[PDB]
């Protein structure tokens, strides 16, 4: 059934699985029309499909042309997500196909179940975790490729950079979720924390800076402090 | 006007005949039911006074044979049987009539209720849902599971209703996933009506039979089938106008007949609210919506 605190280590076992997050598929700016009405303008989006054991990120870029002439875009976006996840699975060799797909929003279950009827052995699950994958567009290199796309495109990343050379996938996922949660709670501060030291650079083939183990512990502390801080600013505690 | 005689009534039982039910006392001088209208299917059903567990009964059409009930003390139930000796049967019934040992099917002349509940139900289709081909009548009880329930255990004693499943390859065309899931017209009109049932009358007959088995035996899988067949229609944007109008009549008489006190277990809150208030056909079931809102506004 659902993925929650009690079965959290299942994410890091040897059964291939993917998280799917659709919160950045359909993105709009809202603006006033000359007549003083309100209209939306779509901007490019992306499906966030992540293997939490390996870090492999399948970033399907959703170009604004896919919405042209369509109605009920927020409902279409869930089906378009499901259509693209199903196409990815079919594109993978059998032994790379996931045994489970975990959606971050329950509204994806039926769209995905329906698109995956051909794969009755792939379990489609919700989760009670509140994961911060919506903040993936606060990672500059991911936001850049999304906004520059002029056509539908799939781009492959490792969201863990080279961390798995030194730490486990449980710790790598913990780090990622902490970073993303911070970026979601206060993007400016989070990015300030991540980049304040110009001697620590982001490799051309990486998403995050090249911190030593010692520097990551400090960074991770600063991110917790930020989250705690914002919780205080927010609730006045 | 036909007759179902009884050899006797040895155990105290509540006997149902269509929508009518009456009590028979242990060894009460009782020989059966007369004046049964020709032209409709009928159901004679039983609930023992000493164990209301297992309601059970028999669907039959008197045009297809001479049928009687005889208690079986080994199997512990009232069994339907066919008498092939037609002269023997007439003689037995005549004597039961002369001694006023039969209760009369109590139809009020104004009352089209049974016709309206069984309008599209046909013994030949009942016998394909309930497989027991050596008899011309069909046994149903409270506990019998459906072919779909067994997928999700004895196949000889199952209800072989048509499997309806909205998240199935049958229901969803490759490349029309969203379209077919949100508007089920393909599944209703091409798969089910053109493909499986052939016409709407056969679809309505199964729907009505499933309702009646839900109501008279509390058969849970029958209730599931009844609601699925309603939902498939209400969730289709394209339904022939004559089917919608007839559906409204069908459901109206079903809601009208339902025991007020059983609405909590025979009516699915989700399906009905969806069908009357959110579905494509939310405005197409005027009679049903009016009787539902005036009789079961709590469910809605
Ligand atoms: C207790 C069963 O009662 C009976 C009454 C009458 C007959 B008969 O043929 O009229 C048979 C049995
Ligand atoms: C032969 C008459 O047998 C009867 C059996 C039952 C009832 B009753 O109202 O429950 C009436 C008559």
């Amino acid at each position: 059934g659902a993925m929650n605190s009690s079965n959290y280590a299942e994410l890091f076992n040897n059964d291939i699985k993917l998280f799917v997050d659709d919160t950045n598929v359909y993105r709009v700016t809202v603006h006033k029309t000359f007549e003083g009405n309100v209209a939306t303008k779509a901007i490019n989006g992306c499906i966030f499909t992540l293997n939490p054991k390996t870090g492999h990120l399948f970033l399907k870029i959703i170009h604004t042309s896919v919405w042209a002439g369509q109605k009920r875009l927020s409902q279409l976006a869930k089906w378009k997500t499901a259509e693209e996840v199903s196409a990815l699975v079919r594109s993978l060799p059998k032994e790379e196909q996931p045994k489970q797909i975990i959606v971050t929003r329950k509204a994806m279950l039926d769209p995905l179940e329906v698109h995956m009827l051909d794969f009755p052995n792939i379990a489609i699950r919700p989760t009670e975790l509140r994961l911060p994958f919506s903040a993936a567009m606060s990672i500059d290199k991911l936001s850049d490729v999304v906004m520059k796309a002029t056509e539908p495109q799939m781009v492959l990343f490792n969201i863990y950079d080279d961390w798995l050379d030194r730490i486990s996938s449980y710790t790598a996922f913990s780090r990622l979720t902490l970073l993303l949660r911070a970026l979601k709670t206060n993007e400016e501060s989070a990015k300030m924390i991540l980049l304040s030291d110009p001697t620590i650079t982001i490799k051309s083939y990486h998403l995050w800076p090249s911190f030593t183990d010692e520097q990551w512990i400090t960074i991770e502390s600063q991110m917790r402090d930020l989250i705690l801080t914002e919780y205080g600013r927010k609730y006045n505690v | 006007m036909n007759t179902v005689p009884f050899t006797s009534a040895p155990i105290e039982v509540t006997i149902g005949i269509d929508q009518y039910s009456f009590n028979v006392k242990e060894n009460q001088p009782f020989h059966g039911i007369k004046d049964i209208p020709i032209g409709h299917v009928h159901v004679i059903h039983f609930q023992h006074a000493d164990n209301s567990s297992m309601r059970y009964g028999y669907w039959f059409d008197c045009r297809m044979g001479n049928f009687y009930i005889q208690y079986d003390p080994k199997d512990g139930l009232y069994k339907m049987m066919e008498e092939r000796d037609g002269a023997k049967f007439e003689n037995i019934v005549h004597n039961f009539k002369e001694r006023q040992m039969m209760v009369s099917y109590p139809k009020i002349d104004e009352d089209d209720t049974w016709y309206n509940l069984t309008e599209f139900v046909q013994m030949d289709k009942i016998r394909k849902i309930v497989r027991k081909d050596e008899n011309q009548f069909s046994y149903v009880d409270s506990s019998m599971t459906t072919v779909q329930e067994n997928e999700l255990s004895d196949p000889a004693h199952s209800l072989n209703y048509t499997v309806i499943n909205f998240k199935s390859r049958e229901a969803i065309r490759p490349g029309h996933e969203m379209e077919d899931f949100l508007d089920k017209s393909y599944y209703l009109n091409t798969v089910m009506l053109q493909g499986i049932f052939k016409n709407s009358s056969n679809y309505f007959g199964e729907l009505q039979f499933a309702f009646l088995n839900a109501m008279f035996f509390g058969n849970y899988g029958s209730s599931l089938q009844w609601h699925a067949m309603i939902e498939l229609i209400c969730s289709s944007a394209t339904v022939p106008k004559h089917m919608l109008d007839k559906l409204d009549e069908i459901l109206y008489y079903q809601i009208k007949t339902l025991p007020e006190q059983y609405s909590d277990i025979l009516l699915n809150e989700r399906v009905w609210n969806i069908c009357l208030y959110s579905s494509f056909q939310k405005n197409s079931l005027h009679n049903t919506e009016k009787i539902m809102e005036n009789k079961y506004p709590e469910l809605l």
